[PDB]
């Protein structure tokens, strides 16, 4: 997948692209895959922010659970993506925090 | 337990009192005396005076902490 | 781990200033910083002050 | 699947058999002390 | 003066600026209006004691 | 093979509960 | 149908648009379930998004005039997907242009930034040069960021503007409570014709108006905002009770540390 | 694409556009949840709405919004609710998850309502007792009756455990199984 | 009577309560400490006496309410902060 989403370009990767994503995230989200799911939620994140839209990202956070066992360079993608839409909606002093571990992590 | 200890002995002290508006309290005008002394020693006061001593004092413990 | 990260970084971008960037890739750090700001101000000042002082000769 | 994958959520309990594993090691490490 | 340093075109935009600066806990001053100058408060809040801690 | 699994595991999860939390308490009696 | 819209908003009469609509509304619903959605991101179609999107168009901009702000923010919505979707002939309508920053403009009259800073984040407009139009409700956000005076300069600059002059009249009053809420901790004396000056009005009568509606009593021309400030709290209630807790926890962060 | 025409419909009357409003939205909830995640109050209210009947299909578009939200017994009531939106036979992994997930309730339940009493009665929403049977027929259906045993072991429910294996088939393996497993599970003896 | 943190005085107040012209009143309030009735000093600059504390005599009935009201007061604190303090530092008990 982290390949997959990369190379695409638009609408028919953007969309159609995103909905599988989406779909399995919720199936291996069941399935209790940690490494494959974070990897996922990172897509379709990364995807809202080549869109333009940080809310859908954002009450998606909302409704999110992020889970253990990871690999440290995806949480920091993670945290990244998280502190960048935490700051555009105005508040900075949790996007600090998370870009900060996008830092340590 | 110092805390525990305390209120106990302020019970004692009030429903005594109390058994002296009732109890047939005699007078012991020398205990009253000394209820009396508590309260003219009762620390008052966040006063501007206090309010920097505890103040002073409490970042040095942050120091040393 | 290294490869992960690596495969991150270009998720992240690429990048066009980061890639001039990395081929530039030195040199040291002294002990502690800030504020360094511009420079010239002080016999510029001077410069003025003498001026400053001349047009106050002036005056 | 119902009760199939059902196994597996708990399956992955195991985590606790490792934690019990550090306080083995840490629990005979007083044992041997104590003794 | 302050007019002059922050470029801005008219004081009444400044004691809006400032008046607004105020309420953030920033400058903590007071404004005198009829003669227009801001005159400030001071830092009695030295050893506040409760931010170190 | 579940019924037979699935529920004998049950027990499994008590052995690391009665173990993990009888556990703590050889760490308690021995520190004192 | 199509053309009735037309007739309604180039007639000029907003009642008449207003009274309009809910017998459009029919058509909206069959074509609602055909030009409704358009995730197809897609000729014959091209008729049925070209006359939706002016529908709902006219659908806001009668909206406006009769208080039905939120509704057409759902056309807004509904006509998210029209000019943001990929196409170029789709997205031209000026009604955008000016209907954006009329939906901006409402975010601010709301007092809702957090949706107001999300919704800069999504019209992110790459090639989009400095704000043309859109500067108004933009520019007019960031000097409330801090000053008034350059603020009360674009109210007066709508008016190159539309309907937002209600608008107009609700961020207006939704300013000087604010310097009025600022002022009342700024300073305790002012001169009426000061307040004149600082509230913007071009009234003096106006004045103790508002000030009566602010409660502040008023000595010839010169009012007092007093009390000053209760420089109280010398710390008596959080300052032992939250810290004994505190070393508590910290004392726990000492002890639960095993 | 976008929910927003969707989140607009929602408001907006004619319940033959809610409707359509919720029929395209069903279909599209799957993604768009997300950004319909804000309009579930309304959907609730929708869901309190005799006058518009298919909100069954909201309550069963909410309860996907609530397995998209890992909301359950929230999801299950108005997975309950639907009963067509709804159906068992409906493959979804969500479908299979929400059963499924509808599904552990009754045991506790079964359980709790077992504690006291045990046997038959209407305690239980029937809704997932009937799915519950239901699967349980899907459990005869699947013929290896553990399968259902084990459940209706849990499930208590000796009516499901009556005879009806017993006669189909497996002379010697149908009963001891359970039986001998019975001895070594049920705390109830 | 001025207490409780209310004691201090103007020397006006006590010439006026004594009637005694303000220039003895630092007299009498220096021969008031000298016997041991008051403790306390005297501000001149700006006219004050704060007085530390003061002899107590005694009381009838009523004047004990207010003692037993009192020290409702001061038992109310400690319940409420013995009590408050066992949550957190549960994990310190003996």
């Amino acid at each position: 997948y982290y390949y997959h989403a990369r190379v695409y370009e638009f609408l028919d990767k953007l969309d159609v692209v995103r909905s599988f994503l989406h779909a399995r995230l919720r199936t291996a989200t069941l399935r209790h895959d940690a490494d494959g799911q974070a990897t996922l939620l990172n897509l379709l994140l990364r995807n809202y922010l080549h869109y333009s839209l940080y809310d859908q990202a954002e009450k998606l956070v909302s409704k999110s659970v992020f889970p253990e066992q990871a690999n440290n360079n995806e949480w920091a993608r993670y945290l990244y993506y998280t502190g960048r839409i935490k700051a555009i909606q105005l508040e900075y002093s949790e996007a600090r925090r998370t870009m900060t571990n996008a830092l340590r992590k | 337990h110092g805390l525990k200890g305390l209120n106990s002995k302020l019970l004692d002290i009030r429903s005594y009192l109390e058994k002296v508006a009732t109890g047939k309290l005699p007078i012991n005008h020398q205990i009253i005396y000394q209820l009396q002394d508590v309260f003219n020693l009762l620390p008052d006061v966040s006063l501007q005076e206090f309010v920097k001593a505890f103040y002073l004092k409490t970042n040095d413990q942050m120091v040393v902490v | 781990e290294k490869k992960q990260p690596v495969d991150l970084g270009l998720l992240e971008e690429d990048d066009e200033f980061e890639e001039f960037p990395a081929e530039d890739w030195d040199a040291h750090v002294w002990e502690d910083n800030w504020d360094d700001d511009n420079v010239e101000d002080d016999f510029s000042n001077q410069l003025r002050a003498e001026l400053e002082k001349h047009g106050y000769k002036m005056e | 699947y119902l009760s199939k994958i059902e196994e597996l959520q708990l399956i992955v309990n195991d985590k606790s058999q490792n934690l019990r594993r550090l306080q083995a090691q840490r629990n005979e490490l007083n044992a041997k002390v104590r003794l | 003066d302050i007019a002059q340093k922050l470029q801005l075109d008219s004081p009444e935009d400044a004691e809006f600026i400032v008046a607004k600066a105020i309420r953030d806990g920033v400058i903590e001053a007071s404004i005198n209006h009829e003669k227009g100058y801001v005159q400030s408060k001071e830092m009695i809040d030295i050893y506040s004691t409760r931010e170190p801690q | 093979d579940l019924y037979s699994r699935y529920k004998k595991l049950q027990q499994e999860l008590e052995f690391l509960e009665v173990q993990e939390e009888y556990i703590k308490d050889e760490q308690k009696n021995l520190k004192k | 149908q199509a053309a009735t819209g037309m007739y309604e908003q180039l007639k000029g009469e907003w009642n008449r648009k207003s009274p309009n609509l809910s017998k459009c509304g029919e058509e909206l619903g069959r074509l609602k379930l055909v030009l409704l959605e358009l995730n197809f991101l897609p000729k014959l179609t091209k008729q049925q998004l070209i006359l939706a999107r002016d529908i709902l168009e006219i659908g806001a901009q009668w909206s406006i005039l009769r208080k039905d702000i939120p509704s057409f923010e759902r056309y807004m919505a509904q006509l998210k997907c029209y000019y943001f979707d990929y196409k170029e002939q789709l997205p031209e309508s000026a009604y955008m242009h000016q209907l954006l920053g009329l939906n901006l403009l409402f975010l601010l009259s709301q007092n809702r930034v957090a949706e107001f800073h999300t919704e800069l984040e999504r019209l992110p407009a790459k090639d989009i040069q400095t704000n043309v139009y859109i500067k108004h409700p933009v520019s007019l956000e960031q000097y409330l960021m801090e000053g008034s005076y350059n603020k009360v300069f674009l109210a007066k600059g709508n008016i190159p503007a539309e309907s937002y002059t209600f608008f107009i009249d609700i961020l207006l009053d939704t300013i000087r409570d604010e310097i009025a809420g600022c002022i009342e901790k700024a300073y305790e004396k002012i001169l009426f014709t000061e307040a004149t000056r600082i509230l913007f009005f071009n009234t003096p009568k106006k004045m103790t108006d508002y000030a009566k509606k602010r409660g502040w009593v008023l000595g010839p021309n010169n009012y007092y905002s007093f009390a000053s400030q209760q420089q109280k709290p010398e710390d008596t209630t959080i300052p032992s009770t939250e810290l004994a807790k505190q070393v508590i926890e910290y004392a726990r962060q000492l002890e639960m540390i095993v | 694409t976008s929910a927003a025409g969707i989140i607009s419909l929602l408001d907006e009357d004619e319940p033959q556009l809610k409707e359509f409003a919720l029929h395209k939205l069903n279909a599209v909830v799957n993604d768009f949840w997300a950004e319909i995640s804000e309009s579930v109050d309304k959907i609730e209210v929708l869901y309190e709405d005799e006058g518009f009947r298919s909100r069954q299909f909201a309550a069963l578009v909410a309860s996907k919004v609530f397995y998209h939200l890992g909301a359950f017994e929230e999801s299950l009531n108005y997975a309950l609710g639907a009963g067509d939106l709804f159906n068992v036979n409906d493959n979804s992994e969500y479908v299979e998850t929400i059963i499924a997930k509808c599904i552990d309730h009754y045991t506790k339940q079964c359980v709790e309502n077992a504690d006291l009493p045990e046997g038959e009665k209407k305690p239980i929403d029937q809704r997932l007792e009937g799915i519950v049977n239901k699967m349980f027929q899907r459990c005869l259906d699947d013929h290896k009756y553990k399968q259902a045993i084990g459940i209706a072991l849990e499930t208590r429910r000796l009516d499901v455990f009556e005879k009806t294996i017993l006669e189909s088939n497996d002379v010697p393996g149908m009963l001891a199984y359970s039986l001998k497993l019975c001895m070594s599970l049920m705390q109830n003896k | 009577t001025r207490p409780a943190n209310h004691r201090q005085l103007t020397f006006e107040e006590i010439a006026k309560s004594a009637k005694i012209t303000v220039n003895e009143v630092e007299l009498l309030v220096m021969k008031a400490l000298s016997v041991g009735l008051v403790k306390g000093s005297i501000d001149e600059v700006d006219k004050r006496v704060h007085m530390t504390w003061v002899q107590p005599r005694v009381l009838d009935l009523q004047q004990i309410k207010g003692m037993k009201d009192r020290l409702e007061f001061w038992c109310t604190d400690v319940k409420s902060m013995e009590m408050l303090v066992e949550h957190q530092a549960h994990d310190i008990l003996t």
